[PDB]
């Protein structure tokens, strides 16, 4: 009898909070982030780790 | 007759190389939504909430 | 007489290198031993690629080389990626400031990275940097192109998407202008200006460098178990073609 | 993958897991697709498993 | 002012009896409950659940 919901909203309406340049510094971040990442990524995928 | 009168070698000027498509596996970070587009016409509403 | 005769006007030494020597004091008949400890007279021994002594001019890239065999020629070989991983900065400075074979990474900003911290675009246009000589418009070497633009291929393959479609590349003679060429295909694939090199693409790339017949190129790749056949390989005709060292120096 | 040599020549990219054979992207969906799709999802019992 | 932040953003709905929580979740947001467009639906094909 374990009934269970749960509720997602979309990512732009946090980014509606904050202001411009906030904002902007995150994109830089994950922008860096994300070369970072594919290139791991294809490293341990080569390389079975 | 072309192949014959030209001889041989000559054909592959005209027996065009095709490009192989080779993967593109990106690690997509989801994509940031336009500040003028997507966030600003909310932002007026749900900006310091 | 073979030493004498590099100054000669007929010798195609070029006119810098020609100066250097003159510019060199020499050594008296009890005093030559002297070089296979360091420079004297302006002259110092080194070990060539065959593992002999070599007698060269003390220029500074001659004495980053000595600096090489003592610290990492003279390893062990399975010693020898360790060292040169842990000196890898003071490296690839001595390579681009003192040395005929540059260090190949670097980015749009002009900052030194590693080979898979390049984009494709990145990659493309700084092999046309070093293997090509801008100001008299060829290639260093015939194959320098071809092997230019098999590496251009691979980007076709790996950024097209569109089934049985037509390299753009049909013939090799296309990148007698490169700088052309490189620019009219990088803006069919914008994709190549963002994405790092894929691993296998970084292998692949390495292994059309350490193709034979080709002639091998003239800068340092990677810092790995091949870094002595990239920094001594075919090291001499340099001084006869200035216009093809960077910076001319 | 496979980085190194093959058969004495050098070789760098995708191999037959199996065989150690050179294989290009463009053939592996032809190639393999069709025992992807009989041996993934909802299908008969594989006692193996 | 985060406590001003928690009491007016987040959880104003919180413990009222005149708020339905799936409507002040999407309050928050701006959203009211015909901003719900998907539903993904335990589904089991059975036929009484």
């Amino acid at each position: 009898q374990k009934g269970a919901q749960c509720i997602g909203v979309h990512p732009k309406y946090l980014y509606a909070t904050l202001d411009e340049q906030t904002y902007n510094e995150y994109c830089t971040k994950v922008q860096a982030r994300q070369k970072k990442a594919y290139r791991y990524f294809h490293n341990g995928l080569i390389n079975n780790t | 007759e072309n192949k014959v009168v030209n001889g041989e070698a000559s054909e592959a000027l005209y027996k065009k190389k095709i490009i192989e498509r080779r993967a593109n596996i990106k690690f997509d970070f989801p994509p940031l939504p336009d500040w003028k587009k997507d966030i600003q016409p909310l932002n007026d509403k749900l900006k310091g909430m | 007489f073979g030493s004498r005769m590099m100054v000669a006007k007929e010798a195609h030494t070029s006119p810098e290198a020609k100066q250097a020597i003159v510019d060199a004091p020499g050594l008296d008949d009890s005093e030559w031993e002297k070089t296979y400890k360091g420079p004297a007279g302006g002259v110092i021994t080194v070990r060539s690629e065959m593992g002999e002594p070599i007698h060269k001019l003390a220029t500074r890239g001659v004495l980053f080389w000595a600096e090489m065999d003592q610290k990492i020629f003279s390893l062990p070989k399975e010693k020898r990626v360790a060292e040169l991983k842990k000196n890898r900065d003071y490296i690839i400075r001595k390579l681009n400031a003192d040395f005929q074979k540059v260090w190949f990474g670097k980015n749009k900003k002009g900052e030194v990275v590693d080979l898979e911290d390049m984009t494709y675009g990145e990659v493309v246009r700084r092999m046309v940097e070093l293997l090509y000589v801008k100001d008299e418009k060829r290639w260093i070497d015939h194959s320098f192109a071809k092997l230019t633009a098999d590496f251009i291929h691979r980007v076709e393959e790996r950024f097209t998407t569109a089934a049985s479609q037509p390299s753009l590349i049909q013939s090799y003679s296309d990148l007698d202008e490169p700088y052309s060429a490189v620019e009219r295909v990088l803006a069919h694939y914008p994709e190549a200006e963002t994405q790092l090199i894929s691993a296998q693409d970084v292998q692949h790339f390495l292994l059309l460098c350490k193709r034979r017949g080709q002639k091998p190129v003239t800068f340092v790749p990677a810092l790995d178990e091949d870094f002595e056949f990239y920094f001594k390989k075919d090291s001499l005709w340099q001084s006869e073609d200035l216009a093809a060292v960077i910076d001319r120096d | 993958n496979y980085n190194g040599l093959i058969k004495g020549k050098p070789y760098s990219g995708w191999v037959d897991a199996k065989t150690g054979e050179p294989v290009d992207d463009k053939d592996v969906k032809p190639k393999y697709e069709k025992y992807i799709l009989e041996h993934s999802g909802i299908r008969l019992i594989e006692p193996e498993l | 002012a985060k406590e001003i932040l928690r009491s007016f953003g987040n959880f104003f709905w919180k413990n009222d009896p005149t708020i339905a929580p799936l409507r002040g979740a999407l309050a928050v947001w701006g959203l009211t409950i015909d901003d719900l467009d998907v539903a993904s639906f335990h589904g089991t094909s059975t036929k009484a659940n």
